[PDB]
C-alpha cells in the first residue's frame, strides 16, 4: 500500500484543509469579512433571564446570544442564537454581491451535547434571496434538510441555480429536531461567485 | 413575515457595513 | 478554607445561572 | 500494510475528533454551556499590575485574568487564571447536575512555553463534590496529579465513583510544578452522565 | 509499507504538532504572552468608515481594526490590520529579551478569498531590533518576502544572527502585492532564545 | 520614520506591559 511519506502528505493536505474554515469556501456570510444580519423579521430572541453578570454583588444584566452569532465562528456550546419555537428567520446582508452556489450550516456536535441529542438544532429550512430590497417577498434559492445524525458541518448545493447574483438573503429554519422550546443556531455561511 | 424587524427593535448591538468590504 | 469568597468581592465581572441551562 | 483510503479514513476521524472539543466528551463546567465558577474561597489572584491599558497616553486600568478564564477555551499563553503561591482552589457550578466520571486539566504545551518548562503549571490536585451548599465540607471524589511531562490536555477518570450525582464541585490545586510566586490555570473540564 | 498503527502515530504527531500554534515555535511577540504594539511609527491607519455598530436604531461609532490585532491570533478573513498604501511599520516590545532567530507572518488562505487572491498581503518586508530605545536608527536583522503562492503562515529564518538579544522589533513593510488602496496585516510572531 | 506615533494620538485603546510579563 502506502509509504510512510505518501502519508505525511495526506496528513499535510488534510490539515491545510482542515485551517481553511473546515472546507475550504470561502463565506461570504462571515461578519470580520464584512457580512451582517440586517433583520430577524419577527422571531423572538428566547431570552432565558439566566446568565447573570453581576459586579461586587449587585446585579447589572442578563447576557444572552445576540442573532449576529450565527455569523461568527466561536461554536462552543451555547454559543448559537436561539429563538422561541421551531420556526425562525435571519436576513444576512452578504459581504459582497455574488451568484449563490452552497450554503453550510452547522451546529455543536453530539459527543459535546448532554445525552448524544440535538434536538435543538435545525431540521428543515430554506434560503431566498433578495434582488435590492428585504421587505419583498423574496425569491426561493434552495430547500434542505440539517440532519441530526450527519456530520456537525454540512453544505447543501444548490440545484441549477440561475446566474443571478444577490447581496442580501435570508436563512430561513422551518423546523427542528424536536426541542419542544427553542432552535439553536450555530453558524450559518453562504458560499458563490463573485461577481465580474 | 410582513414588515417586521425585532433585531432593529432591541438591546442588542447591530453592526452593518455603510461602505464597501472592511478591508481583507 | 473557612467561609472565605474573594472572587464575590473583586473589580471582576461574576456570571452565574439563576435560571436552568443558557439555550444549547 | 495499508491503503491510501483506509489513510484517508483514518485521517477523517482523527480530525472529526480533534474537532470534538481534542477528547470528545461533554464539558460539564464549560462556561457558555452554562458553568461558572462561584467562589475561589479565599484563592488571592495574583494581580502583576503589569497590564495596563490607556487611551490617548492616559492610564486607565490593569489588565489581569479572571478566575473565570478556567472555564474558557481560549488557551493560548498568558490565557490563565494566576493565584498567588502554590494552592488554590476554584468552585464550579457545573452547568447541570451530573454523576461526575472524569475531569481534565490542561496547560500551555512547553514548546510555546520560554526554556520548554512550565513551572507554574498546577501539579497535586484534588476534587470534591457538593451535594448542594458549597459551605459545607465536600465529599472527596478524586486526588491526580497534572504530568509535567505529559500531554498538555489531561483527562483523570474516577477510580469506582459512587452515582452520586452532584451539580458543584471544587478544584483544589495543592502543588505546582515549583514556581515560587504563582500557579496558572489554563482549562479545568467536568465530565460525567446526566440524570435520569 | 506502513502499518494502521504507524498511521496513527504520524497523525497523534500530526495533531500534536498542530496544536502547539501549527508551527511549535514560542512566540515573543504574541500579545497575550506579554507582548505589545509600542508605535507604529506614522501608520496611518486605513479606516474604511464602513463597520457602523448602532443601538435601538442610533449609529454610535465605526469599528477598525487596532494594529494590535497583528499579536493577537484570531486570523479570521477581516481579522487584520491595515494601513494605507503598501508601506508601513509596527514596533513590537516582545514579551521577553531574545536573542531572534526567526519570525512568522501569515496572511488569510487564498481558498478564503474572493477570487483566490490576496493583494493586500505583505510582499517584501524588514526586521529592525532596537537595543534600548526604538527612536534609534534601529539595526537591521532580516529581509524577506512573504510570498503569495506559499502557505499561509510562513516562517523565516535569520542568517547568520548575532547572539545580541532585544525586546524591541519593529516589523517594517515595504511593499504589498499589488492591492492599490492598503496592506492588511494579520500575524506576526518572534521567535528566539531567551537570554541566561 | 522621524519621531511618528499615531498609535500613541488616537481612539484605539493601547496596552504595555509595565512590569514583567503577565503570569503564564
Ligand atoms: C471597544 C470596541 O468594541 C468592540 O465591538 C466590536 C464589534 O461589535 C467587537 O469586535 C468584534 O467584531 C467581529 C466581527 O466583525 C470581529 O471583527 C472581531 O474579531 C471582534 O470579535 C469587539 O467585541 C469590541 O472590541
Ligand atoms: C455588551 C455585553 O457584554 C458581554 O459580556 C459577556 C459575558 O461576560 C461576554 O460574552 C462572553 O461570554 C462567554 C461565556 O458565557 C460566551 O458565551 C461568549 O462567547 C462570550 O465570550 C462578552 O465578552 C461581552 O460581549
Ligand atoms: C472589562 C475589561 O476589558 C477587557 O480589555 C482586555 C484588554 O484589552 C481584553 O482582553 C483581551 O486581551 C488579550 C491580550 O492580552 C487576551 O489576554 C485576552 O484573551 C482578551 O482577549 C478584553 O476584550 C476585555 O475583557
Ligand atoms: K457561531
Ligand atoms: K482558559
Ligand atoms: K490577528
Amino acid at each position: 500500500g502506502v509509504t510512510e511519506e505518501q502519508v505525511h502528505h495526506i496528513v499535510k493536505q488534510a490539515l491545510q484543509r482542515y485551517s481553511e474554515d473546515r472546507i475550504g469556501l470561502a463565506d461570504y456570510a462571515l461578519e470580520s469579512g464584512g457580512a451582517s444580519v440586517i433583520s430577524t423579521r419577527c422571531s423572538e430572541t428566547y431570552e432565558t433571564k439566566t446568565a447573570l453578570l453581576s459586579l461586587f454583588g449587585i446585579p447589572l444584566w442578563y447576557h444572552s446570544q445576540s442573532p449576529r452569532v450565527i455569523l461568527q465562528p466561536d461554536v462552543h456550546p451555547g454559543n448559537c442564537w436561539a429563538f422561541q419555537g421551531p420556526q425562525g428567520f435571519a436576513v444576512v446582508r452578504l459581504s459582497a454581491r455574488i451568484r449563490p452556489t452552497a450554503v453550510t450550516l452547522e451546529h455543536v456536535p453530539k459527543a459535546l451535547s448532554p445525552n448524544s441529542t440535538i434536538s435543538s438544532a435545525p431540521k428543515d429550512f430554506a434560503i431566498f434571496g433578495f434582488d435590492e430590497d428585504l421587505q419583498q417577498e423574496g425569491t426561493l434559492l434552495g430547500k434542505f434538510t440539517y440532519d441530526q445524525d450527519g456530520e456537525p458541518i454540512q453544505t447543501f448545493h444548490f440545484q441549477a441555480p440561475t446566474m443571478a447574483t444577490y447581496q442580501v438573503v435570508e436563512l430561513r429554519i422551518l423546523t427542528n429536531w424536536g426541542h419542544p422550546e427553542y432552535t439553536c443556531i450555530y453558524r450559518f455561511r453562504v458560499h458563490g461567485e463573485p461577481a465580474h | 413575515c410582513t414588515q417586521a424587524n425585532n433585531f432593529a427593535r432591541s438591546f442588542y448591538p447591530m453592526l452593518r457595513y455603510t461602505n464597501g468590504p472592511p478591508p481583507t
